[PDB]
RNA sequence: AUUCUGGUUGAUCCUGCCAGUAGUUAUAUGCUUGUCUCAAAGAUUAAGCCAUGCAUGUCUAAGUACACACGAAUUAAAAGUGAAACCGCAAAAGGCUCAUUAUAUCAGUUAUGGUUCCUUAGAUCGUUACUUGGAUAACUGUGGUAAUUCUAGAGCUAAUACAUGCAAUUAAAACAUGAACCUUAUGGGACGUGUGCUUUUAUUAGGCUAAAACCAAGCGAUCGCAAGAUCGUUAUAUUGGUUGAACUCUAGAUAACAUGCAGAUCGUAUGGUCUUGUACCGACGACAGAUCUUUCAAAUGUCUGCCCUAUCAACUUUUGAUGGUAGUAUCUAGGACUACCAUGGUUGCAACGGGUAACGGGGAAUCAGGGUUCGAUUCCGGAGAGGGAGCCUGAGAAACGGCUACCAC
RNA sequence: GUAUGUAAGCGUAUUACCGGCCGGUACUAUUACUUUGAACAAAUUAGAGUGCUUAAAGCAGGCUUCAAAUGCCUGAAUAUUCUGUGCAUGGGAUAAUGAAAUAAGACCUCUGUUCUGCU
RNA sequence: GCCCGUCGCUACUACCGAUUGAAUUAUUUAGUGAGGUCUCCGGACGUGAUCACUGUGACGUGUUACGGUUGUUUCG
RNA sequence: CUAGUCGAUAGAAUAAUGUAGGUAAGGGAAGUCGGCAAAUUAGAUCCGUAACUUCGGGAUAAGGAUUGGCUCUGAAGAUUGAGAUAGUCGCGAUUAUCAAUUAACAAUCAAUUCAGAACUGGCACGGACUUGGGGAAUCCGACU
């Protein structure tokens, strides 16, 4: 019954407002979600008229946006690394909106080698010399239009070095963008341009 | 929606445009939430009982519409307190009556008879030319008709002629300063033609300067003005004498020169 | 004043460094979308070629200017990106047939296009959504911006 | 109907009151009464306590009948009656009261591009059992109990209840991706698929003066044998609103994400079709469901208006005061709440505290004006159902002729 | 004869344009006050209409119909307490504010001797 | 003539006053905490399949068609 | 710990009364000349504080809350600045201006205090020690 009415709150001059209409249904504030990092548990609730809301708690995985080309891949959220609001939202591994998350860098690698025939990041040679089966799916040249179009493509393989390191280490920093307590998903965007320059102050330089 | 939704209507809360008795009964019809507004709608219970006088009480009327005798715009409308708003064509086919809701000279409702071919169509203002409903373009009229696929030239605040046997539009008129009009709901409600000017106040309520047939002028807002044709050229047969808004002396001579005397 | 200084990163909702694949290269000279509040007020230059974020600006934030447009002398400008204006009016009584000087002080948000507002500029405002507990308004034009006698002739 | 008379004095003229006078849907009470027409009527004191009685239920041709109660029985029609009992809906409106409550409620004015909403309305479904699953109440039967308040065990039986899903549920087509192709270019793919709805995130154009010089394709075409460089017009640098603008609407595209939805319903009245194949088909629904719109609303918000009081002048951050960023929660804005950060806000133009025999308004009383006084009370808005608190069902209730505690009785 | 209360010409932004003196446009120091409007429930009140037998009320009701009624309508106005704020518009008396003095007197401008560009 | 206090008696109304007096009403710091909402776990009985129980229908007896005061490992 | 001692007449046994120290159901001053004696409280952080007053105090008035362990987070500083940019010699070696930077700028180093937060156990946490009971009065002396 956690009411969100302003019939508390001593008014803007400081004086108290007195009684006001014992409580009302339309002001209920249901408790929090605190979506931790587990096995996809979702409880659904019933709201103002009719409609339902799917609360995440112990959420597993999300489909993130590669920002600069708009590609969405369902991927494994590893863990959280930052939160602007509260540091117990880091340590207790609560996913909320825009809290910075390490995820995978693998399902963006495999789903780009069509467009990104030079594959990112550079996978290691001393133990992965076997081929299951990349060069056949890099180009194969087809004697036909689309692998010829991959030379009309691959003029966009100019991705930043900062993502080139994380794509080699296979742990890409992505920032969540949905409200997981209110939609039951965590579908973030990969921070690339303006924030990957930023937020590594807020992780690396604060050691 | 709390403590709602207020399903009664006393007397002295209903609009006085219904010209209701004040005593006799202590409630009003409560027009049941149809395609027109609450105060903008003369409910079928008032039209039959009070000013057609065909059914004398609230029980004799529900034996009529449930006999499926009256119908508005081809739909049977057997809700006994259906809203049945303005410019509608109340077609009582037995015994061949063809009624319409048109406001008075004095702005209240009247009784109006028309022809059968006049019962084929009606005029409706448009409010919103939204885009996205069926299929891409879209148009919602004043009375709650969603005429899909209109003409593209028809922007907002025009009126179209919808032949109500179909849902097609066939005669649209542009809101411009050479046009007959009619006012629905102010001080000047029930005054006809022939607008000269809209004073475009950005944000909002650009009030519209109108000049009547007899040369007098008035003014209302844009939501009140309902265009009904070009200069001195309607598309509907106007009521008793034509919304000219007589003086307060002109009641007196007419009450004696046009009386049994 | 601020080169994007908060532990939360500041950015405008809706725009991105989108570099490679795009219909043409619509750089807009910078990736920053500004509105125009369009009630007649000239959209300020610093809202189009400026670098402030201000999610509560009407020109470049999640707001629209609706409702009533009012004015009044600015009174203090201390709290962060909001100011205190002071209306003045004249209430009138029937019994004495004489007016009376009154005043209501309405707090109003002030986006950082108006750096160096100082008491008492004449400003012009307009209602928007409730912004935080007092502020139901947003600045629109520091119109006169001129202390009449005692304020603006420098020294 | 803009009015005054007695009263201080031996006498006078004054200031001054006290008394007279008068109205009061304004309250009691005294005496009084033949008709009659309308008629306020446990508000004040005690929002104190209450016996009984009642005040909320409900069916059409049309969601379900196996009632001997039977209409009926060679119409085993069963449509009558259907009592029941599911289901469906309403019970959140009425009706009362005036305890709270002082910018609160309320009034007028404006917003919601900061929001949800049942129903009535208008668009509103070519995306492998097919017309399936069991199980249930009424009904039989057996019981418990000081308790008519309740209810267990058992035997059955239906659906527009529950649960699953196909015979067109059907793809063609549209159309991309890879792909029969092959080719230099506002050129060409046979086909696999994918194609819905709603959800969520991201990217994209998002409401638009005119000429060339010049150049990459070298397009019609030009120079030319051509390649390929020159230039050059039409269709083509073609998405809406208010048209007061990023309204993020459903629209439009792209990459994708999780969960369901996608008529197994119903009868009046039956037919065209007889090939009688029960193949091919009528109006329909009080029916059902998804989306946009409409309506009845609602909750917030805006500017202005609110009594007495200074023997109340300073207040506001215990543990939000005012603002910032981010968040969480909500239907939604928001210090509504958390986190960090800023030191702000308010007032002699009366803040803050106190008082109220304070519900606010429409309005009522009373004079010539100016006014004082009143408004518990039929209409509107608000609150409350002995007290405070809590919460289920729902579209809607912090409900009380719903439940859950505790206190009092 | 005069009168004067009349509109225009004329000590001129009696205002850039196209229309037949005339429409439509291009085009505008505020505020207070004031004029006219819009906007907003009735009931009440002010009140015109109406022989409820009169009246308080009410919102009905009239009518060669005299021997057939078909017998159309009056209606259910109108302004004030819905004061006040707020919103339009006419006016410029009164009343405050406002300019050009450590710098703006301008140029209708071919205009840039800035360059921001923009389709 | 008028007129003034003290004192005296009678009656009445307010006052200060040890008692750190009593009665009450409204807020509230701190403590204990009913009942609920949420939620980590719990998982009774009853379930679809299944190792499997075996009859007949079947198959080469077993298992299933079909049933079980079937039990069990299986697994939801 | 370093240095220094076990020297106080020793053994057996543990009666009564004692001198010294503990605990005690229920009640809590009834005991008594009189709460003598004992008991309670006590460190620290935060809240909070009355009569009266010489305005300085009263006051630690009163009355409350907190505290262990473990794993974390935040705040408080110091020396170096970092040093773009052009080329030489042969990456080595070699040669310098400043807009800004810039808060634990980037290094390096040091301090121990203060604020939080999870987890945790007769929920015993100032766990020994150290260590005010408090309040309303009267009488006397002002006070040290």
């Amino acid at each position: 019954g956690i009411s969100r009415d302003s019939a508390h709150k001593r008014r803007a001059t400081g004086g108290k407002r007195k009684s006001l209409r014992k409580k009302r249904k339309f002001e209920l504030g249901r408790p929090a979600a605190n979506t931790k990092l587990g096995s996809g548990r979702v409880h659904k609730v019933r709201t103002r008229g009719g409609n339902t809301k799917l609360r995440a708690l112990r959420l597993e995985t999300g489909n993130f946006a590669w920002a600069s080309e708009g590609v969405a891949r369902k991927t494994r959220i590893a863990d959280v690394v930052y939160n602007a609001s509260n540091n117990e939202l880091v340590r207790t591994k609560t996913l909320v909106k825009n809290s910075i998350v390490v995820i995978d860098a693998t399902p963006f690698r495999q789903w780009y080698e069509a467009h990104y025939v030079l594959p990112l990041g550079r996978k290691r040679n001393p133990k992965h010399a076997q081929k299951e089966d990349e060069n056949d799916v890099l180009t194969k040249k087809r004697s036909e239009k689309v692998m010829k179009k991959y030379l009309e493509r691959q003029k966009y393989g100019k991705v930043e070095q900062a993502l080139e390191d994380q794509f080699t280490s296979g742990r890409i920093l992505a920032c969540i963008s949905s409200r997981p307590g209110q939609c039951g998903r965590s579908d973030g965007y990969i921070l690339e341009g303006k924030e990957l320059e930023f937020y590594l102050k807020k992780i690396k330089s604060k050691k | 929606m709390a403590r709602g939704p207020k399903k009664h209507l006393k007397r002295l809360a209903a609009p006085k445009a219904w010209m209701l008795d004040k005593l006799g009964g202590v409630f009003a019809p409560r027009p049941s939430t149809g395609p027109h507004k609450l105060r903008e709608s003369l409910p079928l219970l008032i039209f039959l009982r009070n000013r057609l006088k065909y059914a004398l009480n609230g029980a004799e009327v529900t034996k009529i519409v449930m006999q499926r005798l009256v119908k508005v715009d081809g739909k049977v409308r057997t809700d006994p307190t259906y809203p049945a708003g303005y410019m509608d064509v109340i077609t009582l086919e037995k015994t061949g009556e063809f009624f319409r809701l048109v406001y008075d000279v004095k702005g209240r409702f009247v009784i109006h008879r028309i022809s059968a071919e006049e019962a084929k169509y009606k005029l409706c203002k448009v409010k919103k030319t939204q885009l996205g409903a069926k299929g891409v373009p879209f148009l919602v009229t004043h009375d709650g008709r969603t005429i899909r696929y209109p003409d593209p030239l028809i922007h907002a605040n025009d009126s179209v002629q919808v032949d109500i046997a179909s849902g097609k539009i066939t005669d649209y008129i542009k809101f411009d300063s050479g046009n007959l009009c009619m006012i629905t709901g102010g001080r000047n409600l029930g005054r006809v033609g022939t607008v000269v000017n809209r004073e475009r106040h950005p944000g909002s309520f650009d009030i519209v300067h109108i000049k009547d047939s007899q040369g007098h002028v008035f003014a209302t807002r844009l939501t009140n003005v309902f265009i009904i044709g070009k200069g001195n050229k309607p598309y509907i047969s106007l009521p008793k004498g034509k919304g000219v808004k007589l003086s307060i002396a002109e009641e007196r001579d007419k009450r004696l020169a046009a009386k049994t005397h | 004043m601020a080169d994007q200084n908060e532990r939360a990163f500041q950015k405008q909702f809706g725009v991105n460094l989108n570099r490679k694949v795009k219909p043409g290269i619509t750089k807009k000279k910078l990736l920053r979308r500004s509105r125009d509040v369009g009630l007649g007020f000239k959209t300020p230059r610093e809202a189009i070629d400026g670098t402030y974020i201000d999610k509560k600006c009407p020109w470049t934030g999640d707001v629209r200017i609706r409702g009533r447009i009012l004015t009044g002398v600015v009174r203090k400008a201390k709290m962060q990106r909001t100011i205190v204006i002071r209306r003045d009016y004249l209430h009138f009584v029937r019994k004495y047939s004489r007016f009376e000087k009154r005043h209501r002080n309405m707090s109003v948000h002030c986006s950082p296009v108006f750096r160096d507002v100082e008491h008492g500029d004449i400003v012009t405002i307009g209602e928007c959504r409730p912004l935080s507990k007092t502020v139901r308004f947003n600045v629109l034009k520091v119109s006169k911006g001129q202390g009449a006698k005692k304020s603006f002739k420098k020294y």
